[PDB]
RNA sequence: AGGAGAGGUA
């Protein structure tokens, strides 16, 4: 349902999300994926 | 016009901590004891050494700095004489009332991590070892190789300078507050009140009796002077429902000592300190 | 008042336009809110008053408090040739000149 | 960077209480249970212990 | 005495000139710490 | 001269004791000793410069004791009720 | 951001409505450059060239 | 830079002297006033 | 209809809420949640028509009428501003201060590996503290060199007025024992197409120092046959030594030179809410007003840099910070984020600080340390986190 | 250093930094993003009233 | 022929950028164990108006004999007593000397037993008056020394003070009446300072010194401090309540004010006459439109923060009603050492009124809340579509304080105001 | 030794 999820687990999703795409894209990427664009194409 | 009687009375005594009241005594008796004990009291410890080979990831003065704050055992610290008063001496390495001399050699040849605690410090005289608590106070961790060699001496030092010296840890001292309750407002309180401002208090000091259902005085020692009752006393419309006021001639001292003496020989040294500098002052 | 045209003074209209209406203006008080141009209008005089009023009010607005010989001496300073000079180096030029 | 001795704030001995409270930490123990069962009443040995991060695991390693 | 980087060699090449690494490649060269006594106040 | 002697003109049985080399510690319990003396009128203490280690002690008294007689009396009783105090911790220690 | 002169900008030194969630309003240096240099947010990327073709589908859609 | 007016104000309007210091200053309120610590 | 695919547009994530319910189906990486539709990309001209909401709580309250959501509200500011805790509580004067002078000029961790780096003045802090709050951006982050400093006891008193003019005073003991001491690393270069040598006290045989040497000045530290001398205001003792050429043959020497920075009285200490000051006095650790517990403040502050700066919120971290450090007489559910638009409230905080057995308004009884009386009036204490800047006394004689 | 062993990770980087910089001479170089106006969008200005198409890669404004 | 400088020479301090010909001030050397610093008495900032925040400076030591006997007989800090601007006294109490004789002159409650008052005689220069009160009860022996006596030792004998707006009599060197105001402790055309200078002027610093020890003495033995409950400022739960309902319909009415002094243009004549108009519930219903047409206009915005300013000073004066006697903020705000009550306003109850100064191309939804940011036909989203706007005059109002905490778009709202004076 | 360019203090 729509409120079967509950707060928490929103809460605990937000910060799992958050921590992902910290992991992910990390810090700094767009000066990397900018100089790997000019190296390939 | 004369001299006051103090009396003592001793609730808990360790090696490493005691409890005891001062009674029948001023406040500035207390303070003055207390700044004795705090930064009067010498200890011995170790303020300057020499290395020879350091090739650890630390700096050579942070491992100074950390080897200068390992408590000493200080039992000869009354007896032994300041550096600056030694006139056999100028100083240097083991001295027969002023310097005793620490060696230490750590080398890993080994995979795993080397921990130099401060277990493996050898000195001359038997008197001057390091207290030990347990694995000891961890000085620098070394990996394959990596050896370490240093000497090390200790001289007798007033905790006033670098904060080193000073054997006392968190000495304090409590006026004893009396509780005076009227027990005439408390019937005009509800038994929904008496329960609010049981729990008004932060700490544990008044109690409920339920065979009575008024409330009682338990642990007087940890109101620690948090006008919050009082607050809510008069917050609730009783002005002078519960009066607290510090006692001026009552004390209770409490000395945690950090292993380098005894906390009785403590306070034996620090009253011994007083003394001898009340009798320089003497005209 | 426009200023498109700097033929004309902007008082020098200004009064012409008043003659239905003279009696109803007080002339004893009013003047021109401007300071370079009120001297050639009521005399030198009336331009350092303006100007020492307009002075003390700038001092009021900034919160400080400033006694009356200061403004008087720079209004003295700032007109001892008869005219209003500027701050820049051609007033200083003009006034030394 | 080593757990820093004598507890600068009121001057406690805390130098030989990491790898207990390491080892705490290690089973079901929360900071502040571990942090009570080493026989600390102030909050100043307790936030000595508590913001202490290990650094020199990484200056052995690199 | 010098020792090498990512190698592990004693240089101990005092000329001017010197300043590769011998039986290597690289011309990075750390000057290794003698035993001498250095005294520190605590 | 740790201790300094220096009479005060302006008014009569008044002194000022100058102590080198010495901290709150000392004063605090003087001046707590004076008061208990019913000849002293004014007893105090002051540090003005904490870089300068010194310590000023004004002893004011009636016609009845020199200013230094109350000073050396209070040192006395001090000495002697650190020396009870001393006794007693001893005897309640063993 | 560059500007012809330093001493006047215009409305750029202040903060807009754009700069929610992309760059810091609340952080920017103070001095001769305020306000033309600011700080990315944290959930903050730049796009990049899409070497994929998105008229062919555009058409498909309707 | 140093030239026109800015040559004017280092040269003839703007000069260095000697036996300057220049230091750090902190609050004492034990000093008197009128009385500078060095 | 306008349709951009270009380069250089700004975009952040947005939480949708039309395939959250997608979510549970009883660690998930970020492209999986792009690849489900979970998480998208939303443009600034994107984000004018979407309708956002705020908060988790606030998009339960009236669904269906939010198509996006933000996963945390704090992220918005920059890295070094949403680790501040509560930024929303402090003015916005001294929150750009804090996040744009105090950060940079902060003394913390300096390098795991100082051996490869010879840059110039490198310095580091003995024993870095991470903060007793939690920030949800540092937590997410797993990184703690976003906070440089150390956390010391503070207490908000006059001192004998020691600390007019927003003036700091320090304890004297707790700096000597290992509080807020740092040292400094400053390196020399020299390059050389002349060569290397002593050519006639330190130096050795190839024209260096040894390691271990005490630098002073006049002291020649690089020796070329001209010799590089130490300045004026050049002093330390020489860490290493490294020689190196480049594929042209030019030659170059760097000798990196290191000292102890102690606390000293001219040294300017700064807050994480704007609060700039330099040390007023030394006080020794008996002269300071004691709780009755026995913690002396270390540092002491002017109350009245309060109503002027206008930063509140420092009271509250202090509150938040000894709420945490003091032990309850469950320590589970207990209150330790510090997210700057996820601030607990003061009713909160005042009964957590209350449950750990002091008042519920941070200030506590003291004793003065001089005479031993008992203070009239309860002075507020706490744990506030501080920072050391890099601008020292020495540094401005001249 | 990008996509290296655990062994090559240990000895050299101090993993402190991303690696968002250049080596030009021994110093540490790094870009600032350039605001620059969007050309593949109208652009309307006033005084005078005009409205201009912007030039991708050849000058055809 | 050089040595070294000692105590007794006189040098040259200057603070750069000097504003004022007081800014050199000539003093005399002191030497101190301190190194690599200098120590300056904190009431002298005032002359060199700086601060102990990384402020350096740079003194210049005369050689020439000639230069040094001129030095402290024209630039010397006694000649420069008296002030050339304004012909006042050049220094003050301070900002916490000034406290501390609030909190002396103020309570009127305390009293200081024979041990404390002789302690606190050392620092001053004149003797002991009489207790004046010998039992304030029926078991109380030791009797005991009011406040206001302490603060009767810093002055002569036959120095006579009095000041009407502050009750304040001063006869024969003691202080007799003192009810409120602080005025005369602050500088102004009546302080006591500038009567002390003008009576002897050869003591006067002496007396400012000892003045100040003796009250930070004062303020050491009873303490200073600022916690939770100083920005609370409400005894208990349901009192906060009470003032947080209070506030809100307080902003309520002030923009209601705003909302009815809009109406003072000439479109509106015909409304504002005494007739029949049946338009009446127009001009109500509109609500969202009077912030668009304020945003729009300078003449009306400027009618508007007016009419808020005077509708917001009640609102002000409420902390006086809220606010307890032992509240740091009120003393230090009364007192005038630092800080006022629109300070304390905005630390507790609320911000207020934020504009901002020149026009932008945005203006505030007048609600600052989550569905405000959202709405398409808000201001903030460009224009509001009523022809399109270009321009916009700011203005909103928090409801919201520091403590209780900023809503993000408050936070934006409140960065955008605060925007001016960072660019220098 | 003199300059040019950036980040910064009161
Ligand atoms: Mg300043
Ligand atoms: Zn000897
Ligand atoms: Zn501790
Ligand atoms: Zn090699």
């Amino acid at each position: 349902n729509l409120s079967e999820l509950g707060e928490g687990f929103l809460q605990s999703f937000c910060k799992k999300a958050a921590t992902s795409f910290f992991d992910k894209y990390g810090l700094i990427s767009h000066q990397l994926n900018s100089y790997n664009y000019f190296i390939e194409h | 016009t004369y001299q006051r009687f103090p009396k003592i009375k001793i609730r808990e005594l360790k090696d490493d901590y005691a409890k005891f009241e001062l009674r029948e005594t001023d406040v500035s008796m207390a303070n003055a004891l207390r700044r004795v004990m705090i930064s009067e009291v010498p200890t011995v410890a170790i303020d300057l050494v020499e290395i020879e080979v350091n090739s650890s990831v630390l700096n050579d003065e942070f491992i100074a700095h950390r080897l200068g704050l390992i408590p000493l055992t200080s039992e000869r610290a009354m007896s032994m004489r300041f550096s600056r008063d030694c006139d056999a001496c100028d100083g240097d390495g083991q001295c027969e009332f002023c310097s005793v001399e620490f060696r230490l050699s750590s080398k890993c040849v080994t995979d795993q991590t080397l921990d130099v605690t401060s277990r493996d410090l050898y000195s001359a005289d038997p008197t001057v070892t390091p207290v030990d608590f347990h694995k000891g106070i961890i000085i620098v961790k070394l990996r394959r190789g990596q050896e370490l060699k240093l000497r090390a001496i200790a001289r007798k030092g007033i905790g006033k300078d670098h904060a080193k010296w000073s054997p006392a840890a968190t000495v304090t001292f409590m006026y004893e507050p009396d509780i005076i309750i009227n027990e005439d407002m408390m019937d005009t309180l509800s038994d929904e009140e008496k329960i609010d401002l049981i729990e008004s208090s932060p700490t544990k000091v008044f109690g409920m009796d339920p065979v009575t259902r008024q409330v009682v005085v338990v642990d007087p020692e940890a109101y620690t002077y948090d006008e919050e009752v009082i607050k809510k006393a008069e917050a609730m419309g009783k002005p002078g429902l519960i009066e607290i006021s510090p006692k001026d001639d009552s004390f209770i001292f409490t000395v945690e000592s950090t292993g380098a003496v005894k906390a009785s020989q403590l306070v034996l040294n620090a009253i011994d300190l007083l003394k001898q500098k009340l009798d320089a002052v003497r005209l | 008042m426009y200023g498109d045209r700097g033929k004309r003074n902007c008082w020098t209209a200004l009064l012409e336009t008043c003659l239905p209406i003279m009696d109803m203006i007080d002339w004893g008080r009013s003047h021109p809110d401007n300071i370079r141009q009120c001297c050639s209008v009521y005399g030198i005089d009336a331009g350092r008053s303006i100007f020492v009023a307009n002075l003390e009010s700038a001092v009021s607005d900034t919160g400080k408090e400033i006694l009356r010989e200061h403004l008087l001496l720079v209004a003295d300073s700032l007109s001892v040739t008869g005219e209003f000079v500027a701050l820049n180096a051609k007033g200083w030029s003009k006034q030394r000149q | 960077m080593i757990i820093p001795v004598r507890c600068f704030t009121c001057g406690k001995v805390i130098g030989n209480k990491w790898d207990q409270y390491l080892d705490l930490l290690q089973l079901d123990y929360t900071e502040g249970d571990a942090l009570d069962a080493l026989q600390l009443v102030r909050y100043c040995c307790r936030r000595m212990l508590m913001t202490h991060v290990d650094l020199i695991e990484k200056l052995l390693n690199y | 005495t010098y020792v090498c980087g990512d190698c592990g060699q004693e240089n101990t090449l005092k000329s001017g000139d010197v300043i590769q690494c011998r039986e290597c490649g690289y011309r990075i060269l750390y000057k290794k710490r003698t035993r001498r006594v250095v005294q520190y106040e605590a | 001269k740790k201790v300094s002697y220096d009479r005060d003109t302006k008014i009569i049985n008044a002194a000022s004791f100058t102590v080198e080399r010495e901290d709150h510690t000392i004063g605090n319990i003087v001046r707590m000793q004076l008061h208990r003396d019913e000849n002293v009128l004014f007893a105090g203490y002051q540090l003005p410069h904490p870089l300068k280690y010194k310590i000023i002690v004004r002893i004011h008294t009636t016609s009845q004791s020199s200013p230094m007689q109350a000073y050396n009396q209070a040192i006395n009783d001090l000495d002697k009720e650190l020396d009870y105090l001393k006794n007693q911790f001893e005897a309640e220690v063993a | 951001q560059q500007v012809l002169y330093t001493g006047k900008v215009g409305d750029a030194r202040y903060p807009h409505p754009s700069h929610w969630g992309r760059v810091c309003f609340l952080s920017t240096p103070d001095g001769e450059n305020c306000g033309l240099v600011k700080n990315m947010s944290l959930l903050g990327l730049v796009s990049t060239q899409s070497l994929e073709s998105v008229v062919e589908k555009l058409f498909a859609c309707g | 830079k140093l030239c026109g007016l800015r040559f004017m104000k280092d040269v003839l309007l703007g000069k260095r002297s000697d036996h300057t210091f220049r230091t750090v200053v902190v609050g004492d309120p034990s000093l008197k006033l009128n009385e500078i610590g060095i | 209809v306008r349709i951009f695919t270009d380069a250089g547009r700004l975009l952040r994530p947005l939480l949708v809420v039309e395939n959250l319910q997608k979510l549970k189906q009883e660690q998930y990486p970020f492209d999986h949640l792009l690849d489900h539709g979970i998480l998208e990309l939303i443009g600034i001209e994107e984000e004018e028509d979407c309708n956002t909401a705020w908060g988790i709580k606030q998009l339960l309250k009236e669904p269906k009428i939010y198509t996006h959501c933000e996963l945390d509200l704090s992220f918005l500011l920059g890295v070094s501003c949403a680790v501040v805790p509560f930024a929303n509580h402090d003015h916005g004067r001294r929150v750009l201060y804090q996040s744009q002078k105090h950060c940079q000029q902060a003394i913390g961790f300096s390098s795991t590996n100082p051996n490869i780096r010879c840059d110039t003045l490198s310095q580091q802090l003995f024993y870095p503290q991470k903060p007793l709050f939690k920030t949800l951006a540092s937590e997410c982050l797993k990184k703690e060199v976003l906070f440089n400093g150390q956390n010391a006891i503070v207490a908000v008193n006059v001192h004998l007025g020691y600390n007019q003019e927003d003036s700091i005073v320090m304890n004297k003991a707790s700096l000597e024992r290992g509080m807020f001491r740092s040292e400094q690393i400053r390196s020399y270069k020299a390059e050389v197409d002349v060569q290397f040598g002593k050519t006639h006290d330190s130096l050795e045989d190839d024209g260096f120092p040894f390691i271990g040497a005490n630098m002073s000045t006049g002291d020649i530290v690089i020796g070329r046959c001209h010799s590089i001398k130490l300045k004026h205001t050049e002093r330390g003792i020489v860490q290493k030594v490294v020689l190196s050429s480049n594929d042209e043959g030019k030659n170059f020497a760097a000798v990196s030179l290191r000292q102890v920075r102690s606390p000293c009285l001219g040294d300017k200490f700064s807050s994480m809410h704007g609060q700039k000051g330099v040390l007023g006095y030394l006080e020794e650790q008996q002269n300071f007003p004691f709780t009755i517990q026995g913690i002396v403040p270390d540092i002491v502050i002017n109350p009245h840099a309060f109503p002027s700066r206008q930063t509140p919120g420092q009271l509250l971290e202090a509150a938040l910070s000894k709420g945490i450090a003091c032990p309850i007489q469950a320590y589970t559910k207990l209150t330790r984020h510090a997210t700057p638009f996820s601030t607990p409230g003061v009713t909160e905080i005042t009964e957590q600080l209350h449950r750990a057995g002091f008042s519920r308004w941070g200030n506590e009884r003291v004793y003065n340390g001089r005479s031993g009386e008992m203070m009239r009036s309860m002075i507020f204490m706490g744990p506030t986190f501080y920072q050391r800047l890099v601008h020292m006394s020495e540094d401005k004689v001249k | 250093t990008s996509e290296k062993g655990k062994e090559n990770c240990k000895k050299g980087d101090c993993a402190f930094d991303q690696g968002g910089y250049f080596v030009i001479k021994g110093a540490e170089k790094v870009f600032i993003a350039q605001e620059q106006m969007c050309t593949k969008r109208l652009w309307i200005s006033n005084s005078p009233w005009t409205v201009s198409f912007r030039s991708e890669n050849k000058r055809n404004r | 022929i050089f040595r070294s400088l000692m105590d007794g020479d006189t040098v040259l301090m200057n603070r750069p950028p000097s504003i004022h010909q007081h800014s050199l001030i000539a003093m005399t050397v002191r030497i101190l164990p301190t190194t690599s610093v200098v120590s300056l008495n904190p009431i002298c900032c005032l002359p060199f108006r700086g601060d102990f925040d990384g402020d350096c400076l740079h003194g210049y030591v005369p050689q020439s004999i000639q230069a040094k006997v001129e030095l402290d007989e024209l630039v010397a800090l006694d000649k420069q007593l008296i002030n050339r601007q304004n012909g006042r006294n050049l220094l003050s109490l301070g900002q916490d000397s000034l406290t501390a004789a609030y909190l002396v002159n103020v309570e009127k409650n305390c009293y200081l037993n024979r041990a404390q008052m002789q302690q606190l005689q050392m620092y001053c220069p004149f003797q002991l008056p009489p207790p004046a009160i010998i039992k304030a009860s029926p078991s109380s022996t030791e009797p005991q020394w009011t406040g206001m006596q302490l603060f009767g030792m810093l002055f002569p004998p036959g120095f006579d003070y009095t000041y009407p707006l502050n009750n304040v009599v001063v006869s024969n060197g003691e202080l007799l009446s003192f009810s409120e105001g602080s005025a005369w402790l602050r500088d102004g055309e009546g302080n006591f300072i500038e009567r002390l200078l003008k009576h002897d002027k050869g003591k006067v610093l002496d007396i400012i010194y000892s003045a100040q020890e003796m009250l930070s003495q004062w303020l050491l033995m009873r303490g200073l401090s600022v916690s939770l409950a100083d920005l609370y400022l409400s005894s208990d739960l349901q009192s906060r309540k009470n003032l947080t309902e209070e506030i809100s319909y307080g902003l309520r009415e002030a923009e209601q004010v705003c909302n009815k002094q809009q109406l003072m243009v000439e479109s509106w004549r015909d409304f504002l006459a005494v007739n029949g108009e049946d338009k009446e519930e127009d001009s109500v219903s509109d609500l969202a439109r009077f912030c668009y047409e304020r945003q729009k206009s300078a003449t009306l915005s400027e009618l508007a923060v007016s009419a808020f300013k005077d509708a917001y000073r009640d609102v002000q004066a409420l902390a006086y009603r809220y606010g307890d006697q032992s509240n740091s903020f009120l003393i230090m705000s009364k007192a005038g050492s630092k800080g006022n009550i629109g300070k304390l306003v905005q630390h507790s109850m609320c911000i207020g009124l934020q504009n901002s100064a020149v026009s932008l191309s945005f203006g505030f939804p007048r609600e600052l809340t989550c569905a405000a940011w959202n709405d398409p036909n808000s201001p903030l989203r460009g224009a509001k579509g009523k022809t399109t706007t270009e321009s916009y005059v700011p203005y909103g109002v928090i409801e919201n304080s520091f403590l209780t905490g900023l809503n993000p778009l408050e936070s934006f709202v409140h960065s955008v105001t605060s925007r001016d004076s960072s660019f220098s």
